[PDB]
């Protein structure tokens, strides 16, 4: 049932510039409620963003792919408020 | 679909119209004496709209994009156990 | 003002939301059962996002507005004719 | 949402720059839309942008764009940018 959720490089580098609690929250989301339902919690981009998810969060946003194939979600960014 | 309807097209069948869009990517464009007045769209591509929206205004997005696009093709990625040890966020 | 009625509310009520967002920013979220289904939005208002989302897909946008602002404080302007002078386009 | 009075128009350099991609009769067009149509009505002719670009405005002509500022208080716009996208 739940995908496999992976950071790219880059995105753990963004994840070094987060305070701690927003790190945090961030990593128990990820593996939590973004690998259970990627589709639910995040909505597909569009124009040349097409093929990109972006999930809303109180203080924060992620960026992300996801591969039905292989049932990954793979994280390209963290933006933080 | 990009569909232009006329008001009275639209009423009576209000259910029908919003289920429509809100299924898909659809907009309607609902005129009031021929001219455009409102658009009705899904809620979910409402949605995705504004946060391609914020995306795009973000400072180095294509290439943050590009980059992170290139670490998937080589393999350049972390799971769950990596990233908890790393940044000392446990489960349990 | 985002504004949150249940789809029994707009029910034959249509030329009245039409109304209310084609003069305004103002946006409806449509729901079914507390669900959202449809936004509709003023057709002046759909047009600025659609405009917001051209500039937005130019790469750097932010940064060359930031560098125009500067432009601005900083009085590298040019007027009507100097404008017209440089690129050779006299008036009438 | 009218103007008594058209506004003085000024391009920015990023501004003129953009000028300078244009071949010579979508610049003279441009020009001419800058100190013509848009001085004299430039809340008529645009929209005003959201979000992250909220206090600009956009207004097109044909393939070609002009995003730009509005002053009210000097009456006088300032053009940021002028793009062209024949589709
Ligand atoms: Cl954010």
């Amino acid at each position: 049932v739940p995908y496999t959720v992976r950071f790219t490089t880059t995105a753990r580098r963004d994840l070094h510039k987060l305070p701690p609690r927003i790190l945090a929250a961030v990593v128990e989301f990820a593996f939590g409620d973004l690998s259970r339902e990627p589709l639910r919690v995040g909505k597909p981009l569009r124009r040349e963003l097409a093929g990109t998810f972006s999930a809303r969060r109180g203080t924060y946003r992620l960026l992300y792919r996801i591969d039905d194939e292989h049932t990954t979600v793979v994280i390209l960014r963290v933006d933080h408020r | 679909l990009m569909r232009i309807l006329p008001i009275s097209t639209i009423k009576g069948k209000l259910n029908e119209f919003v289920d429509a869009v809100s299924s898909t990517q659809d907009q309607i464009t609902i005129t009031k004496n021929g001219a455009p007045a409102a658009v009705l769209v899904g809620a979910d591509e409402w949605e995705s709209l504004q946060e391609t929206l914020y995306w795009l205004a973000q400072p180095g997005i294509r290439e943050s994009i590009a980059e992170a696009d290139a670490d998937i093709a080589s393999g350049r990625t972390y799971g769950e156990d990596e990233i908890r040890a790393e940044f000392g966020v446990p489960r349990r």
